[PDB]
RNA sequence: ACAGCUGGUUCCAAUCGAAACAUGUCGAAGCAUGACCUCCGCCGAGGUAGUCUGUGAGGUAGAGCGACCGAUUGGUCCUGUCAAACUCCAAACUUACAGACGCUGUUUGACGCGGGGAUUCCGGUGCGCGGGGUAAGCCUGUGUACCAGGAGGGGAACAACCCAGAGAUAGGUUAAGGUCCCCAAGUGUGGAUUAAGUGUAAUCCUCUGAAGGUGGUCUCGAGCCCUAGACAGCCGGGAGGUGAGCUUAGAAGCAGCUACCCUCUAAGAAAAGCGUAACAGCUUACCGGCCGAGGUUUGAGGCGCCCAAAAUGAUCGGGACUCAAAUCCACCACCGAGACCUGUCCGUACCACUCAUACUGGUAAUCGAGUAGAUUGG
RNA sequence: CUGUCCCAACGUUGGGCCCGGUGAACUGUACAUUCCAGUGCGGAGUCUGGAGACACCCAGGGGGAAGCGAAGACCCUAUGGA
RNA sequence: CGAGUGGCUUGCUACCUCGAUGUCGGUUCCCUCCAUCCUGCCCGUGCAGAAGCGGGCAAGGGUGAGGUUGUUCGCCUAUUAAAGGAGGUCGUGAGCUGGGUUUAGACCGUCGUGAGACAGGUCGGCUGCUAUCUACUGGGUGUGUAGGUGUCUGACAAGA
RNA sequence: CGCCACACGGGGUAAGAGCUGAACGCAUCUAAGCUCGAAACCCACUUGGAAAAGAGACACCGCCGAGGUCCCGCGUACAAG
C-alpha cells in the first residue's frame, strides 16, 4: 500500500492496545546500533537526522530507512566500527484499511506507524571526526526512504 | 567593469556599430559583439570593453569579449594552424582539395565522395599524408578543422576497429 | 482492436468541386535556365493508340529491343502569342502591370475578346523598361490564344485564351525575346518550345461524370454480406462520431465528380510530327480524323475528347531526358471492334 | 490605394503589443491611424516559444476556421483587432479606420509613441515580425 | 371507489415571517405532540442579545506520566518512546447566579400568561472542531454564518467566496475590486528580483504539481589562506643510500607481509594514481620560477530551472506584456455599488389635535429584502 | 456450386429529379448562422471568453438538437392491485 | 522503501437522467492522443562483423490475412518493415448486424413441501419515424464591392 | 481485373555530434556567438480561393450602345438551376 493512505495525521491518536487486537508486528528489527556499550558523550560529533514536516511513517519507511543507513555504516566503518545510532521513535499509532462497501466502514488491522512532529529528531548518530562525512551519507540514503524532506544537523561539531 | 586591450602595432582596428573589424598582415576579421548593456569601441590604440554593471552574465560576456578580440589581433599577424592527420587501414584513402571544398575519397571503401566546404578565407593545404588548417579567422579556422574530422564520423560500427579518419594532431 | 486502414481518397484536390475555367490554368512554372522561351503550349485531345518503341533507358536491361508503349493523340496547331504581360513586385504579391498587344489578329478571335483598335505599343514597354530599371519587375508571360478552327474535329472556333510563361536567360534578353514573338504575329508550334523525348507536364479538365457518390467518388466500400440486403448499399456507416456534434467535411460524402482540373506530371513526349500517322481505321471514336500537327503523349491525359488540354516542361522530372525515341510502327487500326 | 491617416506610427523597433493599444485607444477617440514598417516591428522574450505560440495559432482550426495571419501586415492588424470591440458598431469604425502597413507607402516618416521604443543596445532577447512571419511560411516581400 | 403517490388550484396592496429539528407512531414519500412563525385577549415593571467583576460548574487543547494505568528501547542507576476508551497537572473557552455599565420596556406595555391559525419534520454550502473512509462534488455529527426565501457591486461565466442587506427619484462620496487596450481610472513614483512568457490564478470538484536534484542568478553571515605573492595555469626540479626487508625464479613506489628509517637540499613518499611478465614509462605528493589579486571552505535567505505524458482548437477572461502590463518592499493619485452622506416624495409605526382610522403638525441613528405561513385594507 | 467475400462493374424494370392536377400527417415555450473551450444540477445553438458568420433556394446522406414516438417493462418505494 | 502522473481496469459515491440519453460484441466512416510496434535521425553496450539488447528525439505514414469462441480478452497458423496501445456517450442501432445479456415457450442439473428460483447450462424467440433547426457534401439565385469582355493576382484553405 | 503519372533539392530545428568561448587564468558544445543534424516543421509540388468590407490588378471594348438575355440546332456539361 502507498504512503499517501496514512502520512498525515487526520485520523485520532489510536494506541490503546487494551481495545485493538490483531496488531502485526514491528518490522523494525533493532533501535541501537553500532557500539550500544559505549555512551553518546564519549563521541565528539553528533549529528542528527531531522524531519521538517508533521508526519505518520510506517514501520515499513522506517526499517527501510534504518536498514539502509545502517549498512552504509557497516560498509564504510566496519561491523564493530566506532559509532553508534539510535532510532528515538517508536511505532505506536495502530493503523486501518476498509478492506462490503461503505456499510460497517471500520476497518481491520494492516499495521503501525510512528507519529514525528516537524523539526524532531527521528535518528541521532555519535561519531568521531573523521567519520563525520559517512554519517551525513548515511542519512542521505535514510531521508530517500521517509515521506518528508529532512535536514542533517551537526549539534556537537565545530570541526570544519 | 572596463577592459583596456591594447593593439599590436601590426595591428589596425576600425569599428561601427557592434562590428568591430580588424586588419593586418595575414589578413582581416569583422565580427559583431553584441550583448545588453556591453560597449565595445575604439579609444585611439585601445579596445575598451566596457559595462555599467557587474552581474555574472555580463562578467561572463566581458570575458568572451576579451578573448575574442585577443584572438583577432594573434590572428591577422600569426595567424592560426590547425595540423591533421589522415590515418586508413586497410583501404587508401584520398583526400584533395577541389575547389572551395575539401574532398575525401574512397573512405572505408565507399563509392561515393565525402565532401565538406571550407569556411571563408580558410587555406588547406596538403602535402601527402599531412594537412594544415589556416587563415586570420579563428572560428572559421577550428570550424573547417573540425568540419573534416566529423567528416569521417562512424556511428553503425565500432570505432576502435574503424578507426580509419582525418584527426586534429596539433591545436594551437 | 479493429484494423488500421487509409482514409477513403484524397483530400489534396479539394473541394470536389466544377471548374471555374475549362481551360486548364497553371499554378507553377519551371526554373529560368538556358535560352530564353515559353514555358508552354497548347492542344486538343484527340483519342488513344498505340506504338512501338525502341527502348531508350540505359539502366532497362531490355535496352535496344521493341517494346509497345499506349500514346494519347492530340492535336496542336500552331499558337498565337497576341500580347506580352509584366508584372511587378509589389508588397502584396506580384501584380499585372501593362500589355503589349499587336495589330495582326486572328479572323475569329473577335469571338471571345474585345479585339483592340487602339493602343499604343511603345507607351506600354516604355512602362515595362522604366520599371526594370527600377528593380521593381517580377516576371514576364505571354497572353495566347489557339487556332480551333484549324481542327476540323472540334466544332468550336472561340479561341481559348491563356497566359504562359517567358523564362530563360536575364529579364532583359527574355523581355526582348518575347517581344520579337508579339511584334511578328505571335505565331509559334510545338517544336519552337518542345522537343520529341522530353517530359511534360499535361493539366487538364476532367471527364464530367456529375453527381455520384461515396464509392465512386471516394472509393469507399460497399455494404458487405447481410449489410447488402437490408436497406442499404452504396451509403457509408455513419456521417461522424456522437462527439463532436457536427459532420466533418473530411467524410466521403455525395457530390460532383469529374470536371476537375489536373495537373499530370512527368508525361513522355513520344513523337512531335504533322499529317495522318497516327490517324485510325474509321476516325477516332467520337472526334474525327487527325490529318495536321499532332504531339503523341505517353500514357493517359485528363479530359475527353475535344478537351483543351495544356503543356509545360516538367518542374519535377525523375529522369534525365532521352531524345527523339525510335518509332518502328504507330497502330492505325480501328478504335471499333 | 489613399488613406487619409491623422497619425502615422513607425512600429521600427518598437514593441508591438505598447504600439497597438496605444493605436486602439486612438482609434477609439476618433483618430486614423496608420501603422508603419510593421515589419521591423519588435515582440520581446525567448524566440522559441514565441515562434511556438503563433506556429500554435496556425495549426488550430476546424470547418467553422480561425483564419489567422502569417504575414507582419495582419498580425499587427489583429493585435490591434484584440484591443478594440471590432464585434460592436463603435468599434469596427475604429477598427476599419486603422491599417497596418509593410515598409512606407507615405512621404511622411512616421511618429514613434512613448513608452514603444526597445533600446537594442539593452536588449537581446527579442524578434522582429518578419522573422516570425518567414518562420511562419510567409512571402518575404518586404 | 380509496391512495400517505404525481399534476393543477384564477385579482391588487400593507405588517410580521419560519421549519427542513425533538418525542411517539406497521413510522421513516405520512401523522400527532413539542421547537419555531403569526394573530387575539390578559397582566403591569421589569428584561438581559454584549461587556466587566464577584461566587460556582468543567477535564477538551497542550502537557506529563520514580503521579496511577497500559503500552513501548538498550546497557553495565543510566538511556529511548507513547495513549479516544491514562492523568500528579492544565488552558483558551463554554456555562449557573448576582452586581455594575450598556441596550431595552412602563401612550411603541417589554418579561410573562391564556387562547385562535399555521407552516414545517427530503435541506444545502462556507468556516471552526470534529468521527468514519485511500479518497470523494463521500457518509454522519457539532458551533456558527449564509443559500434555500437575499437584491445590488466584484469574482470571465458561476445558490451559498469578497463588498453589501434593498421604498421612489435625485446629487455626492466611498466599499469589495480595479487604473496598458477590450473597460471607468496610472503605460504613477522610489528601489530590488526574475529570463522561465516563470508569472499576469485570494477562496475553489474548478487555481496542481511532489519526493529528489540545481557553479541558473541575486543577497547576507562564518572560518581559513594572501604582495614575505595566495587560487589556478604553464616551465623547471622531482635527487641519493637502495632495485628497502621479508616473500619469491622475480617483485625493483605500486601481488602480499612488516617496517616506513637518514643523507643531500630549495624540494622529493620505505610512494598517492595509472602503467609493465617484471623493468621502463606517465604523472601525485612535495620545492623553485613565470604571473599578479584576491582566493578557498562552509552556512542562510530570494526568484527561477529540472523533475513535468492524453486524446476536435493552445491560453492568465482575451489581446498581449520583460528596467513589466511579473514578483517582493514602500509610497502617491485616481476609477468604482442600491452601501454612506444629502434634497424631495411614498408607505408603515408612534406622538399632538380630532368623532375620525378625515385634515394638519411632529418623531424614526435605534422603520422599509423575503419562500411556506398568520394578519389586514382595497 | 456460386458476387457471401477478395472488389467491385455494367445493364434491366419501378421510383427517385423536372412539369400539370390532387393533396395529408408527425411535430412546434420562445429566440435560433454556428464552432472551439470554459462554466453550470457534474452531458449548453441561447451563460462566459474567444473564433467564425452576406441573404435566400435546390439535391443529399443522417453528425447534433442527450431528435420524434410511449407518464420506464429494469430497480426501489406505496401499511397499491391481481 | 519513498514521491508521483494518468483516467485505459476495478472499486467507491449517489451529483445528473426513471412523463425512457436504446445493450455487449462486431461492422462501416471520420478526427485525435503518445506512454513509439515498424519506418527516419541518434547515445550506450557485456559495441569485431552480422544479428541483437537498453536508451533518446520523433505521431508523417504504416501497423495487414486467417482457425476455435457471440465474445471484448485471449490461444493458435502462415506471412510482415512491424503486424503498438489508447480517446472520441467503454465514438458510431433517426447507419447496419442481432451471435451474447435480459420478457413471454421448453429441457437438464441444483435448491424448494409447493408456486417457483438460480450472477448454472441449453433450443426458440420483433429492430418504429415522410428531417422543422443545426452540421457538413455538392448545386443554384440575389445583394454588396460600383457598364462590359478577356487575362490574372493570392490573403488565406486542403493534402500523405 | 487493364494502362499512365505521383522527386530531388533548399531553409530552420529536436535528440545528438561539434567549433569558438567566459563566468572560474585552466577546463567546458552554451551562459553571448557559431558549424551541423530526424520519415518530423517550413518552402518546394497539387487543389481551392475577389465576399480578402483594405471587398484586388491589367488590357481592350463601350455609355446609344460594348456586352448580355430570350429564341433556335446541339453536347467536351447536366437531378432543377
Ligand atoms: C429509449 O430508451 C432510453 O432512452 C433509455 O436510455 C438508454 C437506456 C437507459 C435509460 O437511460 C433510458 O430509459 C440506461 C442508460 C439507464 C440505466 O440506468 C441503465 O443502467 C441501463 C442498463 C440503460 C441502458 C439503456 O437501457 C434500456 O433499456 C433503455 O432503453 C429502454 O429503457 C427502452 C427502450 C429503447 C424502449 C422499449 C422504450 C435506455
Ligand atoms: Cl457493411
Ligand atoms: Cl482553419
Ligand atoms: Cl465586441
Ligand atoms: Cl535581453
Ligand atoms: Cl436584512
Ligand atoms: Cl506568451
Ligand atoms: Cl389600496
Ligand atoms: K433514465
Ligand atoms: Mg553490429
Ligand atoms: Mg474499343
Ligand atoms: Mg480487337
Ligand atoms: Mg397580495
Ligand atoms: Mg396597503
Ligand atoms: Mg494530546
Ligand atoms: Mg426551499
Ligand atoms: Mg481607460
Ligand atoms: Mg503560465
Ligand atoms: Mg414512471
Ligand atoms: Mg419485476
Ligand atoms: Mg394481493
Ligand atoms: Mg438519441
Ligand atoms: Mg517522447
Ligand atoms: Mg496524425
Ligand atoms: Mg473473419
Ligand atoms: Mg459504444
Ligand atoms: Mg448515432
Ligand atoms: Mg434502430
Ligand atoms: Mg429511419
Ligand atoms: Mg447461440
Ligand atoms: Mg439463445
Ligand atoms: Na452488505
Ligand atoms: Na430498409
Ligand atoms: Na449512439
Ligand atoms: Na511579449
Ligand atoms: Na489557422
Ligand atoms: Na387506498
Ligand atoms: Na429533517
Ligand atoms: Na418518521
Ligand atoms: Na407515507
Ligand atoms: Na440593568
Ligand atoms: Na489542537
Ligand atoms: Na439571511
Ligand atoms: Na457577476
Ligand atoms: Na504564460
Ligand atoms: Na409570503
Ligand atoms: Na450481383
Ligand atoms: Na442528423
Ligand atoms: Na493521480
Ligand atoms: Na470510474
Ligand atoms: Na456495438
Ligand atoms: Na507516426
Ligand atoms: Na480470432
Ligand atoms: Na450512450
Ligand atoms: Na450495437
Ligand atoms: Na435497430
Ligand atoms: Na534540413
Ligand atoms: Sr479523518
Ligand atoms: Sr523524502
Ligand atoms: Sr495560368
Ligand atoms: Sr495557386
Ligand atoms: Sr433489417
Ligand atoms: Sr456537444
Ligand atoms: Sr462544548
Ligand atoms: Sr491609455
Ligand atoms: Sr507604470
Ligand atoms: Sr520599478
Ligand atoms: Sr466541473
Ligand atoms: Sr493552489
Ligand atoms: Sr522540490
Ligand atoms: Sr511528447
Ligand atoms: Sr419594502
Ligand atoms: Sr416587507
Ligand atoms: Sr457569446
Ligand atoms: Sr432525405
Ligand atoms: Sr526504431
Ligand atoms: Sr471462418
Ligand atoms: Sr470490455
Ligand atoms: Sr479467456
Ligand atoms: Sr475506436
Ligand atoms: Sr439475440
Ligand atoms: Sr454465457
Ligand atoms: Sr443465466
Ligand atoms: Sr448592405
Ligand atoms: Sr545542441
Ligand atoms: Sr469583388
Amino acid at each position: 500500500k502507498p504512503a499517501s493512505m496514512y502520512r498525515d495525521i487526520d485520523k485520532p491518536a489510536y494506541t490503546r492496545r487494551e481495545y485493538i487486537t490483531g496488531i502485526p508486528g514491528s518490522k523494525i528489527a533493532q533501535h541501537k546500533m553500532g557500539r550500544k556499550q559505549k555512551d553518546a558523550d564519549d563521541y565528539p560529533v553528533q549529528i542528527s537526522l531531522i524531519v521538517e514536516e508533521t508526519v505518520q511513517l510506517r514501520h515499513g519507511s522506517l526499517e527501510a530507512s534504518r536498514l539502509s543507513a545502517n549498512r552504509h555504516l557497516i560498509k564504510e566503518l566496519g561491523e564493530e566500527g566506532d559509532y553508534k545510532m539510535t532510532l528515538r521513535k517508536f511505532p505506536h499509532q495502530v493503523l486501518r484499511e476498509n478492506k462490503d462497501g461503505m456499510r460497517a466502514a471500520f476497518g481491520k488491522i494492516v499495521g503501525t506507524a510512528a507519529r514525528v512532529q516537524a523539526g524532531e529528531q527521528l535518528f541521532t548518530a555519535y561519531c568521531n571526526v573523521e567519520d563525520a562525512e559517512h554519517v551525513k551519507e548515511a542519512f542521505r540514503r535514510a531521508y530517500n526512504k521517509i515521506t518528508p524532506s529532512c535536514r542533517i544537523k551537526v549539534e556537537r561539531g565545530e570541526e570544519l | 567593469p572596463r577592459v583596456e586591450l591594447e593593439i599590436p602595432e601590426d595591428v589596425d582596428a576600425e569599428q561601427d556599430h557592434l562590428d568591430i573589424t580588424v586588419e593586418g598582415d595575414n589578413g582581416s576579421v569583422t565580427r559583431r559583439l553584441w550583448y545588453p548593456d556591453i560597449d565595445v569601441s575604439v579609444d585611439g590604440d585601445t579596445v575598451v570593453i566596457e559595462s555599467d554593471e557587474d552581474n555574472a552574465k555580463t562578467m561572463s560576456t566581458i570575458g568572451t569579449f576579451q578573448s575574442h578580440i585577443e584572438n583577432m589581433f594573434h590572428g591577422v599577424t600569426e595567424g592560426w594552424e590547425y595540423g591533421m592527420e589522415v590515418f586508413y587501414s586497410h583501404f587508401p584513402m584520398q583526400v584533395n582539395v577541389e575547389g572551395d571544398e575539401v574532398v575525401i575519397e574512397n573512405f572505408l571503401g565507399e563509392k561515393a565522395p565525402r565532401r565538406t566546404t571550407i569556411h571563408g578565407d580558410t587555406d588547406v593545404e596538403i602535402d601527402g599524408e599531412e594537412l594544415t588548417v589556416s587563415g586570420p579567422d579563428i572560428e572559421a579556422v577550428g570550424q573547417t578543422a573540425a568540419d573534416i574530422e566529423q567528416l569521417t564520423r562512424i556511428n553503425d560500427k565500432d570505432v576502435r576497429v574503424f578507426q580509419d579518419g582525418v584527426y586534429i594532431t596539433r591545436k594551437p | 482492436p479493429q484494423p488500421s486502414r487509409p482514409r477513403k481518397g484524397s483530400l489534396g484536390f479539394g473541394p470536389r468541386k466544377r471548374s471555374t475555367s475549362e481551360t486548364p490554368r497553371f499554378n507553377s512554372w519551371p526554373s529560368d535556365d538556358g535560352q530564353p522561351g515559353v514555358q508552354g503550349f497548347a492542344g486538343y485531345k484527340a483519342g488513344m493508340t498505340h506504338v512501338v518503341l525502341v527502348n531508350d533507358e540505359p539502366n532497362s536491361p531490355r535496352e535496344g529491343m521493341e517494346e509497345t508503349v499506349p500514346v494519347t493523340v492530340i492535336e496542336t496547331p500552331p499558337m498565337r502569342a497576341v500580347a506580352l504581360r509584366a508584372y511587378e513586385d509589389t508588397p502584396y504579391g506580384q501584380r499585372p502591370l501593362t500589355e503589349v498587344w499587336t495589330d495582326e489578329f486572328h479572323s475569329e478571335l473577335d469571338r471571345t475578346l474585345d479585339v483592340p483598335e487602339d493602343h499604343d505599343p511603345d507607351a506600354a514597354e516604355e512602362q515595362i523598361r522604366d520599371a526594370h530599371e527600377a528593380g521593381d519587375l517580377g516576371d514576364l508571360r505571354l497572353i495566347t490564344h489557339t487556332v480551333p478552327d484549324a481542327v476540323p474535329s472540334v466544332p468550336k472556333k472561340k479561341p481559348d485564351v491563356m497566359e504562359t510563361r517567358v523564362g530563360g536567360g536575364s529579364v532583359s534578353d527574355r523581355l526582348d525575346h518575347a517581344l520579337d514573338i508579339v511584334e511578328d504575329g505571335g505565331e509559334h508550334a510545338m517544336n519552337d518550345i518542345f522537343r520529341a523525348g522530353e517530359y511534360a507536364d499535361v493539366a487538364g479538365v476532367t471527364k464530367g461524370k456529375g453527381t455520384q457518390g461515396p464509392v465512386k467518388r471516394w472509393g469507399v466500400q460497399k455494404r458487405k454480406g447481410k449489410h447488402a440486403r437490408q436497406g442499404w448499399r452504396r451509403r457509408i456507416g455513419n456521417l461522424g462520431p456522437w462527439n463532436p456534434s457536427r459532420v466533418r467535411s473530411t467524410v466521403p460524402q455525395q457530390g460532383q465528380t469529374g470536371y476537375h482540373q489536373r495537373t499530370e506530371l512527368n508525361k513522355r513526349l513520344i513523337d512531335i510530327g504533322e499529317g495522318d500517322e497516327p490517324t485510325v481505321d474509321g476516325g477516332f471514336v467520337n472526334y474525327g480524323e487527325v490529318d495536321g500537327p499532332y504531339t503523341l503523349v505517353k500514357g493517359s491525359v485528363p479530359g475527353p475528347d475535344k478537351r483543351l488540354v495544356r503543356f509545360r516542361p516538367a518542374v519535377r522530372p525523375n529522369d534525365q531526358p532521352r531524345l527523339d525515341p525510335e518509332v518502328r510502327y504507330v497502330s492505325n487500326e480501328s478504335n471499333q471492334g | 490605394a489613399e488613406f487619409d491617416a491623422d497619425v502615422i506610427v513607425d512600429a521600427r523597433d518598437c514593441i508591438m503589443g505598447r504600439v497597438a493599444s496605444q493605436v486602439a485607444e486612438q482609434a477609439l477617440d476618433g483618430e486614423t491611424v496608420a501603422v508603419v514598417n510593421a515589419e521591423r516591428a519588435v515582440i520581446t522574450g525567448r524566440e522559441e516559444q514565441i515562434v511556438e505560440k503563433y506556429e500554435k495559432r496556425v495549426d488550430i482550426g476546424n470547418d467553422n476556421g480561425y483564419f489567422y495571419p502569417k504575414r507582419p501586415d495582419g498580425i499587427f492588424k489583429r493585435t490591434i483587432r484584440g484591443m478594440l470591440p471590432h464585434k460592436k458598431q463603435r468599434g469596427r469604425e475604429a477598427f476599419e479606420s486603422v491599417r497596418v502597413y509593410l515598409g512606407n507607402p507615405y512621404d511622411e516618416d512616421g511618429e514613434v509613441l512613448d513608452g514603444t521604443s526597445l533600446d537594442r543596445l539593452s536588449n537581446i532577447k527579442f524578434v522582429t515580425l518578419g522573422e516570425i512571419s518567414e518562420t511562419l511560411g510567409a512571402n518575404k516581400t518586404w
